[PDB]
């Protein structure tokens, strides 16, 4: 069927490159510094 | 004889010492390090904090949420096979 045999490559690729940029920003700004925040908070308590 | 002896004027062992730095640190840093925190989220009827409560508690490490999440997707494409055909 067409949905399991795409020829829709340009449509797909638009959605593809968008997803990568979305995840990249999302990790970089939101979730990754919040993990270094856990580490640092534990470590700053470790200091005192 | 002499009544002249050190303890009358002490005015620098009643001050100086290193643990003061640690002392003043933990009255300011640790009085707002609340005992239970600000009660961190794990449940609520937001329709997905309920999901967190049954499955994604930091206590749970059983295979049950993994299985639960998987089974939906099996039903999804199989039904969608019949939705497309």
């Amino acid at each position: 069927m067409p949905q399991l045999v795409p020829f829709y490559f340009m449509n797909q690729l638009t959605y593809g490159f968008l997803l990568m940029i979305t995840l990249l920003i999302l990790f970089s700004q939101f979730f990754l510094p919040m993990i270094l925040r856990l580490y640092v908070s534990r470590l700053f308590i470790s200091k005192l | 004889v002499s009544t002249l002896i050190p303890p009358k004027v002490v005015s620098s062992k009643n001050i100086g010492s290193a643990p003061n730095a640690k002392r003043i640190a933990n009255v300011v840093h640790f009085y707002k390090s609340l005992p239970q925190g600000p009660a961190p989220a794990i449940k609520a009827n937001t329709r997905l904090a309920r999901y967190k409560a049954k499955y994604f508690d930091g206590d749970n490490a059983s295979g049950k949420p993994l299985w639960h999440f998987a089974l939906g997707i099996i039903a999804f494409g199989y039904s969608m096979e019949y939705y497309f055909h």
